[PDB]
Formats: C-alpha cells, structure tokens, sequence
C-alpha cells in the first residue's frame, strides 16, 4: 500500500521539524507544571481537568497547524506535486498517508503530554485511586488526539485552495485565532450584551459549531466543580444531548471536513 | 512505438490549444520538442503522461492507456525545478521514490554511485546547489528499467563535463533500447544528440523529421567560412558565380552564404586555387531551421538592436 | 538597619493608625512600628499585634516597641520605657481597663508579669502565639457578659 | 452659681411651670427644683466665658427654648451649658439654639434623657482637639435624642458606655466623628444624616446595636469604621462620595466578628468594603456596589462566601446572563484577581501597572484556574438595584 | 584598455582562492569566462566588480580603480537568478534602477521598448516569468551608456528567438566599443559569439586565446560526419593508414576523427571521388578544448556510465 | 541623494505589503473600539489603555516592516546588484530606515487621529488644549518606540543568513522585550519577598524601551527629559550596530 509509504516519509519529514519538538516539549512541561500545582492545591480536581483542558485547546490546534499548513501548497510550488502524480499513485492515496503520518505525530505528542502529566500526578499524589485517573487521562488523549485531526483536516481544507505558502501561514494564523478565541467572545459578548434574553433555547446549541468547545464539554463531564469554572460553557449543563453525541460530533467535524479536502484537491490543478 | 499520439485536439474550453497533433515515437530515438508561443508543448507533455485527458484523438504510451500503472512502473520524468524535500537526506528521497515506484532498493545505491551523490548520500537536499539536485532528479528518473524517459531541461545549473556525461549517458540508454524525449530552450547544445525534431507553433506542429530531412526541405544558405585563407580579393567575387554571397568580417573570416544546391563547384573552387586552414563547413544548424520553421508559421524578425 | 531602631516620642496630637483616636488619653501601655520610614502608632497594644498579624505588614522590616510597665504607672506611661515587643512579657485576662481591645499588659522581667498573674488570675505569655483567635477570646471575656 | 430663680419668674400655669421673657441676662444658672421653663424668642443667657451655662439637677426639668450663648471651654472642668447630673431625672430639654466652644449637652449618668431638635452650633475656631462634644452622653440609659442638629464640634455626639438609648433624625455637619459610640451594649441609631465630616460613624468595641437608615454624604478617610463590634446589624445605610484625606473607605471592617450586613449601598469611593484578615463570617448578602474604583479589599488566601440564602450583592462591574429568568446571575462574581494581591502586598508592582505582561497574567488567571488563588467571591449575584429607596 | 589584471592572488585565509591571475581585457572584444573546479571565477568576478579587493596584486577597471564612483557609472552587472521586487511594476523598477544609477528617464521606456517589455511593463514582477525577470536585469544593465558588461548566463530561460535577438544586440555593443564580458556553463551557444575564451582550473589560469589560437595549441582531432558520398565501407580504410580513427557506423553514414594537421592533402581525395552534398564537417569546439585544458590539470575521465 | 532614492522605493514596497495593511487595519479598528469604549463609560484610561495597545502592536509593526530588509535582499540577489550601482552600505540602510519610518509614522497617523476624531466626535465639553497637547506626545512617543523596533529587525537582520531564521529571531526579539522582562521582573519583586532596593527598580526600568513608553505615557526620581533621551539613544545605539553589522557581512 502507498499510503503507508507517503506516511513513512511524512512521519521522517515531520520529526525532523524543530518548532515542533520545541512546541510539544512545552506543552509537556507546561503539563507537568500545571499537574504539579493542582498537587500542590490539592479537592482541586476540576480546576486541573480546567486548566489541562484549556492548555490543550490552546496547544493542539498549533500543533496541528503548523505541521500541515503546506501538506498540499509546498508539494505543488515544490515542483513534486506534479512528479508524484505521474507515479504510480492517486490523489486520496497521497492525502490518506499525509492524514496518517500527521495523524501518528500528534498521538505521540499528545501520549507524551498526558503521560508526563499522569506521571507527575502518581508520583505526587499519595493515595490517589488509579480508577478515576486512568479513565480520566485516557478520555484525555483520546478526544486530544481527535481534536488535533479536527484541525490537520482544516490545514488541509486551507492548504489545498491556496497557491501560496504565505497565504496559507496567513489562513492557519486566521483558522486558529478564529476557533480558539474569537467565537468564544462573540458568544460571550452576545451572552452579556443582551443579558440572556437573545433566543435562550437556541443559545446552547451553538456551542457544537466549534469543536474547541465540543472537547471541554467532553472532559468537563465527569467533574463539573463550580460554575465559575467554565464561563459560557455553563450554557453547556442546558444541552440536552447525552454524552456520545459530543464524541460524534467530534467524528463528523474529522470526517466532513476530510471529505472536503478530498473535494478540493481532486479538484485542483 | 512508444508513443503514438493521434489526432489529439486538447482544448481548454472555447479557445483551441492543440491542433491535430500526429506524433509517433519509435524505439531508441532521442526526438526533442520545441516551440516557446502557446501551451502547445507543456500540453503535449501532459499529454504523454497521463496528466491531461484528449478531448479528441488518442495517445498510446507504451502501447497502452497512458495512465496505467503498468505504463507508469516504466517510465521516468525529470521536471524542469524540482526543490524536493530539504530536510531528507539524499539516501532517504531516493528510497522513498524506489518504495513508490516498486524498485528495488539496492539500485538506490547503484544510482548514487552512478551519478554524483556517493560522497554527499548523507547530507541534507537544503544544502545541495542546483547541479546536485539535478543529479537527485536524474537519479529518480533511472529508477527500476525505465523504457521511455520525458527529461525537462536536464542540464540547467550542470557542469560543463557532467552536461557531456549525462548525453554519454543518455546515448548508452538508447543504444539498449530506451526513447528519450528531451525538452530544451538551448536548441545549440542539444542539436549534437537527437534523432529528431518536433518544432511547435500556433499550436500545431509546423515540422517533424530528422536534421537532414529539416535541411532538406528547408532550403537554407550554408555559412561556409575559410579561415586563413591564402588570397581574399578574389575570394570576395569568385563565389558570387553561382549564387554565393561572399561577405567577410576580418582579415579572413569571410562567411560565403550557398544556395544549397551547388556544394560541388563552390568546394572545387575552394580547393583548386589558394589554400586553407581550417574550413568550418556551417551547415544551417538547429537555430537557424527553428528560425525559418516560426517565420514560416507567421512571424517577424525583429528590429536592429532589439529583444 | 540603624535608622529603624529609634522610638519616637509620644505628642498631645497623635492619632491611631487603625482607630484614629487620640492616643494620649487612655490609660494602659502604647505601641510603635518604626521601619525605615515615618513611625506607625497606636493606641493600644491589643489594637498594634492586630496591626501585625495582618498579611500585608507581615513582610515589613518594623520593629515593634512596646511600653514597659513593670518601670511605670498604668495611669500614664512614659516614653522613655520603650521595650522591644518581641521580646516582652504579655499577661492577659486582667480587669486593668485598656483602651482599644484586651488588656495586654506588657513587662521585661518574670516577676512582675508573675505578679500581675498573681493578684488578677491571668496568663502570661509570649509574642510568637499572640493569635486573632486569643485576642478576639480575650476581648470577649474582658468586654462581655 | 446664681440659682435660676434669680430672674423674673413669671409663671403662667400652676404645675411649676414659668415663662422667662426675652432680653439679655448674664452669668451662670441653676436648677434645683422640678421646673417647666418655657422661654420666648430672644431670652439670651449669655455668660461671660465660662462656667456651666444651665446646670440642671432636679428631676422631671423641661426647660425648652432658650438661646444659651458662650459658655466655657475647660474640658477637664467640664465646662458645658446643659450639664446633667445623675441626681437630675427624666431631662426633656427641647429646641433651643446653642453656641459655644466647650460641651454642647453633658449627661453624666440621668436616666431618660429627651434632648430634641437642639441646634448646637459651635465655634469654629481651636484645631478641632478642644471643641467640645454637642450632644455627651456619659454612662446613660433609656435616653432618647431626636432631629438634633449639631455643627462645628469635635467628634459630637459621643456615646460613653452606655446600655439602650435611641438616635434619630440627627443632621451632623463639620465634625471629626458623626457618632463615635464607645462600649454601647443594646444600642440602635435610626436614619442619620452625616455631611462633610472627618470619619463619620465610629463604631468602636460595641455588641448588638442596630445601625439602621443612617446616610453618609461627602465623608472623608472612612464612611462606617467598624472596630471590635460583635452580633450587629447594619442594615440600609447609605455610604455615598467618600474621599481621600485613608484613600477613603466606605465600609472599614476590623477586627469584628458574626454580623449582619445587608440592604446597604456604597457608591462613589475608591474603596467600597475593606475586610480585615481578622474578621471574617459576617452575613453580607444583598447591598450594592455601584460606582467604586475598586470594590472590595480582603488581603489573604482563605475563601469567602458573599451571599446567604442563595441571593448576592449587586456589583455595578458584573458582566453576567441571567437565562433562567430568576433575578440572580447565571455565574460567580470574583472581586480580586493575584495581581491585585500582589498589588496590595508588595507597592513596587504599582511601577509595572500597565505593562502587557500585566494583562497576559490576568488572562493566565481566567484561563487556568489552578493559579487562582481564594478569594472573596459570591454565589448567584443580582442583576438589578435591590436598594432604589436609599438612592433618594 | 577595460580590465587590467596585473598579478592578483586572492586567498581566503592561509589556502589561496585565486593564484596569480594575468587577464588583459581589450577594447570592444568579447572574453568567455570558463571554469568549475575552485572558486577562481567567482574571486576574479568580484575583482573586476569591485566587490572584494586583492591581496597581492592590481586590478584596473576603465583606467582607474574598480571601485569609483565614476566607473560604476559606466559599468553593467547581469547577476545570477536574480528576483527584483516583487511588489513593484517592471517599469517603476527601472525608473528606481535609472533613480539609482544616475541616468536620464526618457531612456527608460526605450528600453523596455528594447528588451520587449513594453506589452508588461505595467504589472508586477511577481507574476513575470523567468524569461521576462531576464529581460528586465538585462534592461536595468544597459542603462545609462556602459562601457563594460559582465553577464552571468543571459540567456537562461529566453526563447531562441530572443536567444538570438540577445546575441544580436551583443554584437551590436561590440561594434560601438563596448566591452563584454559573458561568463556560462553551457559551452555551445556562446562560442560563435566570443571572440576569447579563458579557461581556470583549481585556482589557476590555464589558457587565454582566441579558439584558433587554442585549436593549434590543442592538438585535438577533427569530426566529420558524412552520409553516403560513395560507400561507407570504402571510405573506412583511408584514414586508418594515415593515422587517423574511422568509425564503423551502421549504415550510410562515414564517421571520421582525424588529426587536422593533414587534412589539407586528405579532403582534396575526398571532393574528387564523391559528391559533397550531405556531409558536416566539425573542428575540435569549446566542448572538446575544455575537456582537455582540464585533463591537463588533473581531472581524470569518469566511468563508462557516470555523471 | 542616494536615501530619498532608495526611500521612494521603500515607501512604495511597504505600502504594497499585504500583512501590514492587515495589522494597520485591525490597529486602527481596536484603537477606534477602544476609544468607544473609553467615550461611552475619560481621558485618562483611554490613554493607559490605548498605550497598552500600542505596546502590544508596535513592535509588531515594526519587525513585520523590517525583519527581511538585508537578509531578504541578499536572498533575492539584488544585494549584490546595489553593491555594484554608485551606493553605499550606510546609504542602503539610511534609506530603508527612513522609508519604513515614514510608513510607521503614517500607520500612527492614521490610526491615531481616527481614535481622536472620535472622542472628539463622541464626547463633548472636553475641549482641545489637553487633548492635543497629550495626542502629539503619545504619537511621538509611539513613533519613537516604532523606530527603535525598526532599528533591533536592523540589527537581527544582517546577522542571520536564511529569511526564515529572521522571522524566529523577531518572535524572539518580540518576545523578550514585551513579556518576558516585566515577567521576570515581577518574579525578582516576588522571590526577594520585598527587600529589593527600591532606588534600582526604577533605574533597571530603563533597559527595556517598552516601559520608557509607559513611564512617558503615563505622567519616578528620574526627571521628565531623560526618558526622551534614553528613547533617542535606544534609537541612535541600535542604528550604529545595525550599521557595524551591515559593513561586515559577506
Ligand atoms: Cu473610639
Ligand atoms: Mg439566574
Ligand atoms: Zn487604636
């Protein structure tokens, strides 16, 4: 299969790139540091799943954005583009072994991350019962890991439209700060301006149309805490969606937006 | 055949961009394409491998449809600027282009020892120069046993010694059976190595053959010029007899202009009276053929001083 | 630092830091917090370790100095018997009236602080376990009932 | 000490009851006897510069309308106008004009005392440490002072020791302290009114007293200091403009213990509530904090809860949603950051205020809760004015 | 005379880059620079660039020293691959070029006029080709009225047509007094352009003449190529006593490598038992002269497939 | 003069970049909100609010401008062109500075007097005296701050050999000089739990031009003229080792 050998080659390309190994090296210090002061605050145990959270959201987009914002417009102004479309080879053949390999480097960041972190905790906690912790952390890396693919599939979205590198780092720049702080604020800013009173029922339901949300509503599940701990996820506890919807959601935004970036690059010539 | 393009009107919508293209390609023959106007050669390029579908006729690669893996286990490409990836090694692309094209993976080391890159396999392709990344090209391009290559300017940025290496090389590929398609923009250089000449314009294709036969039917005046010759003020009107024009440049360096169609008389006058030193008999070369090939598709020589 | 260790005199218009009253018309030992700036001063001793045990001016290079009684009158201390307060004698529980909170009586020798133990059946004790909880404990069973 | 018999009596009605007429008269009086004295307008008592102007020992007096001018101003001599001993009983004196530099109305121990609607202007020379108390009350039970009206005076009406006595109505302008109340065990002040002075109402080592309706208009240094007082009530006041001269303070807490603290209303200071490290659990729920540079300063790490039986505070700050529709904020409201506890402990930050690296850490707080240090927050904050009275 | 080389010796450091370099420049000549083994021409460039300064030894540019001001105002540079701007238009380049330069304006439009870019002048330079970027560094350095030209491979992605037009305005330079400069690594297509070449080995200079002067230094054979004048067979053994190699080709065609020193007496046989009328007769080009001016510094000859 | 001829082209290339224009417009839009925001709730927050945001955005700017000036040059082979014309090296790098200072001075202009015209526009009875007096110091303090970012890409730029290390070095010039000194500040105020001498906190103050901004925008034992000339000298010290750097290369 060729797939496994454009994955072969794109996980020796992408492991090789240092502002990767210099971003994940601090997400997972950054991790060890944030599990160590929720043992040291130690119950403290929704403001570490908080932080954690918020530290992943704001890292793992980055992580997979800046692997793949020139998968498909740095092969094509390369020259290689048009070379391995004359080898023996498709287009969703080259796009499913690009997915693969990114897809394998940000699993091995994030089971570095949250195992660092879980190191910590059971180094440091005494008596802490492996029941919760393991479940927890691996509820963890699993939607980490798929909200990682949510964003290699939008770089491969804003890649394959592009004919420039540059406006493809200006698109992730704008794909990041989009997600991660704008809809929250215009969500904020629409909660506190009209002081709820702006179509209550369907206020909560815009909150699965951006997947960085979808993934704290995941691991904020199990321990809630107190209401000041989430801000306008609070309108979260008012969708009532059981919780595989969130997991499918997360399913759908991987797979509407591969589908996509199938569509374009089949497209592109 | 190898290729055996026929009838092929390729159109990019309203607007015609090639024009009843019948090409066909034998075994070990080294034919070039020319033509700068249009998107008649670049078209043609696609056409033989498998990037562009025909709107009419049809092209056979190898005998078969030109996108099959079959046709393309066997053939080679050279692009014209090929960055690659900067952070491999030079070991690592090329056994990631031998996994891809099903090779065998002890070639990989046979191929950098065959070109240039036995001594810098280990280096990364950021610090390769242009020459070195075109040996990495070439070397992609030998992979498996190729039978048709489609090389795009294949000496951009090369030695001068390794330009004459790689026609050595390219000679002993066609001497086993193997048909190159070399294309170029530096038309003297190449003329000393093909078979023969496909010249585009318009989008048709306005002559094919071989350098004789474009000589043949394109009569041209020979450039003849007798270096150090004996005696010059006869030898400005000696050759006007037949149709000559004798005009010279230097002490001796006159470049008498023939019709083509008097060689014997004009060599028997040079050789009977006065003697030589170095007759550079100048037939009309490649430049000259392409020059009368897109006057006579409709064009215009320029200005004195211009272009 | 050298400039920190000088007990100011007390004036006839000298206010609290945390009452604002005028601190020369109560009875009972004073207090003063001299760090390298001007002087804090208070009206009370009870009302200077409440000063002290807040967080902010906990970090503070102050040194405390407190009056001395076992060389002076209840009535009307004076200012020249100004002893180091970490280094002093408090008994509490005495009917002594005070002036802010409870009457912390303060002493440089063991026994006058025995003494007045003896004959008002209060406890003695150091500066390091004065506390909020004691002090709010003490002033409750001296200004209650 | 003339007696006060010494002028012409005529009398009226036959309950001992005399009618002094107006003009000017001179020296020190006395009364001995249970009197109903009623003056006109224009009876000056003036004396000459000391001496106790209307020294009443008797009981049942009701001496009501007289115009005492310039009585002494020895302190330690206690030279008042309408000094009071506790042989006298049941003091009724009532709208008379005042004016003098030592103490305005001295009580030292008569129970029922009814001073009413006195206008106790003082002088307003001396440094404000030797102008004398309007309105004294020394060691008093059962005493009742209404609409009084006392101006220019050092820290007024001074309440010494005292167990059950009523204030009301009293309008309080250019002293140090409004009411100072010094060991006043079963007290209760109704709505009061304090313009333009030093520190306002000093409540200092009382127990279970009603603080209730007092307004506080254009203070200075601390609008209610609260020191050492237990099982209180502070309900409805209203703290308005309290300047610096302290930062000023609306509300200063020290040292007290297990209050009420509710219905209030703090604008316009830079500090709305300041809560010592040493008073904590005290009922605050439902005042408002509108209009304040900063809110509310608790300088420690240990949590506190701002809001019993499921209603908060309204903070005029607040940024919250309230989709259940129920009154009450759909988030917590947190007061204090770690940048302000690193303000507040070490003033050297003050330098590094601006600084982007500032608002970084401040977003680091809202993003990651485990550097969060607790604070003073409060559970369900209201949305609207809970208190639109007070704000006539 | 332009360029007056008197003994530099660049070193960079204790190994020395360039040794002891004699160029003489003249007058409306046209020198080709050669070389690829050490960084002799890129030293030698900078040199007569002023650019860099030698460390034994002068250098005279125009008369005076290369770095004047008022020789820089007569001096043209077409560098390697060079990318303008390319936010700017291809004129408002030019015009910052001319600004910068100190020419007049009014040229400025005859000159996109002169290289073609009059239809482009007015769209930025980031959608030009290679061809088009070659013209407007070609514009830029005929600025002003130089006296001197230094090309680095002008004709690196241009039509033939415009190949020639280049070399056509060369010569049109040359003849008013200008001096010209090419250096390139495609030996055919500039060497019936130069009239001297200079070849630099490791550091060294090994031979500076015109290429009649370097073909009778060289004793390099000649190639001719004929096609049926009587028999291929027949014509084979005439050559072999004589000393010189003859070809055993397929069919109807006579190869023949000879020595060119006899040749005078041979080609007389040849016109008197055959016709002339398909033949092609080659001296010993630049290619065959570079192959031996570098076998005799070194430089064996690579495999029977290599480079 | 060769400056105002390579200016002229500076000015033309920086005003056809797409990114500044970018970053100008979103300034000129959060300066504009800003002073919404500020009129609508005066004169003083707006300031320290609007000297927070320039804080943030103009180094920004400034290394967008210029951190490809040399190293960009020399990668597209014009460098070793403009060598061979009449110029200078000192000359190259006057004008390229003189360009983007006028194209950052006329970013603060514009995006600057729209924020005026609007407090201007939205709040009345604050007359003009103070506000222009305190405008034409805050734009003259933000064009210097500009400059002295223009002078450190200077700098960064003719030491590295590759356009894509520059722009590192610029995140990391950015980086340091706006978060991490004020962080690491903040912790020696912390970990020396308040022993720290207070006469030095003010005087290390001047060795980051962020806070010589701030300390001018926001009026300290220093007088009120030396903070201008330590600005002008971050200017003129930065100038003369891009200066020293750039006639050294190659
Ligand atoms: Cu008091
Ligand atoms: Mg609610
Ligand atoms: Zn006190």
């Amino acid at each position: 299969n060729q797939v496994w050998n454009i994955a072969r080659k794109e996980l020796s390309d992408g492991l090789r790139n240092r502002w990767l190994l210099a971003i994940s090296l601090l997400f997972a210090v950054l991790a060890v540091g944030i599990a160590w002061l929720g043992a040291a605050a130690s119950t403290s145990i929704p403001a570490t799943i908080a932080s954690l959270a918020s530290l992943a959201t704001f890292l793992m987009p980055l992580i997979a954005l800046l692997l793949a914002y020139d998968a498909i417009v740095g092969e094509d102004e390369g020259g290689t583009l048009m070379l391995l479309l004359t080898y023996p080879l498709g287009r969703g053949q080259i796009l499913l072994g690009k997915f693969v390999g990114h897809g394998l480097i940000l699993a091995l960041a994030v089971l570095i991350g949250f195992g660092c972190a879980a190191l910590a905790i059971a180094l440091l906690v005494e008596g802490v019962e492996l029941g919760m912790l393991f479940w927890a952390f691996g509820r963890f890396m699993i939607s980490s890991t798929l909200l990682g693919w949510v964003f290699l599939a939008f770089a491969y979205v804003l890649s394959g439209k592009v004919n420039e590198k540059s406006s493809a780092a200006g698109l992730a720049l704008g794909v990041w700060f989009l997600f991660v702080l704008v809809f929250d604020l215009v969500l904020l800013a629409l909660l506190v301006l009209s002081e709820g009173k702006f179509n209550p029922e369907l206020l909560p339901w815009l909150l699965l149309l951006n997947p960085t949300d979808i993934y704290r509503l995941i691991n904020l599940s199990g321990f809630e805490g107190s209401g000041s701990a989430m801000g306008v996820l609070s309108l979260g506890a008012d969708l009532p969606v059981p919780a595989a919807v969130l997991w499918l959601c997360l399913l759908a935004w991987i797979g509407v937006s591969l589908l996509l970036a199938y569509a374009i690059f089949r497209r592109r010539l | 055949n190898a290729v055996e393009i026929q009838g092929v009107s390729q159109r990019y919508g309203s607007m015609t961009v090639l024009h009843d293209l019948n090409l066909n390609l034998g075994e070990g023959e080294v034919l070039g394409l020319f033509g700068h106007n249009g998107a008649g050669k670049t078209t043609s390029m696609k056409l033989i491998l498998g990037l562009l579908s025909p709107s009419e006729g049809q092209v056979k690669v190898l005998g078969r449809a030109p996108n099959d893996p079959q046709v393309r286990r066997q053939l080679g490409y050279l692009p014209e600027n090929v960055t690659f990836y900067p952070q491999l090694s030079g070991r690592e692309t090329l056994r990631h282009f031998a996994r891809l094209k099903g090779a065998a993976l002890t070639q990989v080391d046979e191929l950098l020892e065959q070109v240039g890159l036995a001594h810098a396999a280990d280096r990364r392709v950021k610090t390769y120069s242009k020459g070195m990344r075109q040996r990495l090209g070439l070397a992609q391009a030998l992979l498996g046993e190729p039978r048709l290559l489609l090389l795009d300017e294949p000496t951009v940025g090369l030695d001068p010694i390794a330009t004459q290496d790689l026609y050595l090389l390219i000679d002993r590929l066609r001497q086993r059976g193997t048909s190159i398609i070399l294309c170029s923009h530096v038309l003297p250089g190449v003329e000393a190595h093909i078979n023969r000449a496909a010249i585009l314009a318009k989008g048709c294709l306005q002559a094919v053959g071989s350098l004789s036969q474009l000589r043949a039917e394109a009569g041209l005046p020979v450039r003849i010029r007798a270096s150090g010759i004996s005696e010059r003020d006869s030898w400005l009107q000696r050759w006007t007899d037949a149709g000559h024009s004798a005009r010279g440049l230097s002490e001796s360096s006159i470049e008498v202009v023939a019709v083509n169609g008097h060689k014997l008389v004009l060599l028997r006058q040079l050789l009977g009276e006065g003697e030589p030193e170095d007759i550079e008999i100048h037939q009309p070369s490649l430049e000259d053929l392409y020059r009368y090939y897109m006057e006579r598709a409709g064009d215009v020589r320029a200005q004195e001083g211009r272009l | 630092v050298q400039q920190s260790l000088e007990p100011v005199a007390f004036h006839d218009s000298d206010e609290c830091h945390v009452c604002g009253m005028i601190i020369t018309d109560f009875p009972g030992p004073k207090g003063q917090a001299v760090e390298k700036r001007g002087v804090k001063k208070f009206c009370s001793t009870a009302e200077m370790l409440g000063w002290w045990l807040q967080p902010e001016n906990r970090l503070l290079d102050a040194k405390l100095y407190v009056h001395d009684m076992g060389r002076s009158v209840w009535e009307k201390p004076d200012d020249g018997h100004l002893i180091d307060a970490t280094s002093a004698y408090y008994v509490v529980g005495t009917s002594l009236k005070g002036a802010m909170g409870a009457s912390l009586a303060s002493f440089a020798e063991e026994q006058d602080a025995k003494a007045l133990a003896g004959m008002h059946g209060g406890r003695v004790l150091r500066f390091e376990e004065i506390d909020q909880a004691l002090l709010q404990e003490a002033a409750s069973m001296q200004h209650g009932g | 000490a003339p007696q006060s018999i010494t002028t012409l009596p005529l009398q009226p009605d036959g309950e001992n009851r005399w009618r002094l007429p107006a003009g000017e008269y001179q020296g020190q009086f006395t009364i001995e006897q249970p009197m109903q004295l009623r003056c006109e307008p224009g009876a000056v008592i003036q004396s000459q510069g000391q001496g106790s102007s209307l020294l009443i020992s008797a009981p049942d007096v009701l001496v009501e309308g007289c115009t005492l001018y310039e009585w002494g101003s020895d302190l330690t001599a206690m030279d008042s106008a309408v000094f009071i001993l506790p042989a006298a009983e049941r003091a009724q004196i009532s709208n008379n004009r005042m004016r003098g530099p030592g103490f305005g109305v001295f009580v030292d121990g008569t129970r029922d005392v009814q001073v009413i609607g006195n206008e106790i202007d003082g002088d307003a020379g001396v440094r404000s440490q030797d102008r004398g108390n309007g309105i004294h009350l020394f060691a008093v039970s059962g005493a009742r002072v209404l609409h009084n009206h006392v101006r220019n005076a050092r820290d007024g009406i001074y309440i010494d020791t005292s167990n059950g006595n009523h204030l009301e109505g009293n309008v309080i302008e250019d002293v140090r302290y409004g009411v100072h109340y010094m060991f006043a065990n079963e007290n209760s002040l109704i709505d009061n009114v304090t313009r333009r002075t030093r520190t306002g109402y000093a409540l200092m080592q009382s127990r279970k007293l009603t603080v209730t309706g007092n307004r506080s208009e254009q203070d200075q240094n601390y609008g209610i200091l609260m020191n050492y007082i237990t099982y209180s009530t502070i309900t409805g006041n209203f703290v308005s403009d309290v300047q610096r001269g302290g930062e000023g303070k609306a509300l200063f807490i020290y040292n007290s213990l297990f209050n009420t603290i509710e219905n209030n209303h703090f604008e316009k200071s830079s500090l709305g509530i300041h809560l010592t490290a040493g008073s904590e659990d005290n009922r605050i729920s439902g005042n408002a904090f509108v209009g304040n540079q900063q809110q509310v300063k608790y300088v420690a790490s240990r949590t506190q809860e701002w809001s019993v039986d499921g209603r908060g505070n309204y903070w005029s700050d607040y940024l919250g949603w309230d989709r259940n529709n129920d009154g009450l904020g759909d988030i917590a409201y947190e007061p204090n950051d770690n940048v302000d506890r690193l303000l507040w402990l070490y003033p050297q930050v003050r330098l590094l205020m601006n600084s982007p690296s500032i608002e970084v850490l401040r977003w680091v707080q809202r993003a990651f809760p485990v550097i969060k240090s607790p604070g003073v927050q409060d559970s369900h904050p209201l949305m609207k004015l809970p208190t639109e009275k007070l704000l006539t």
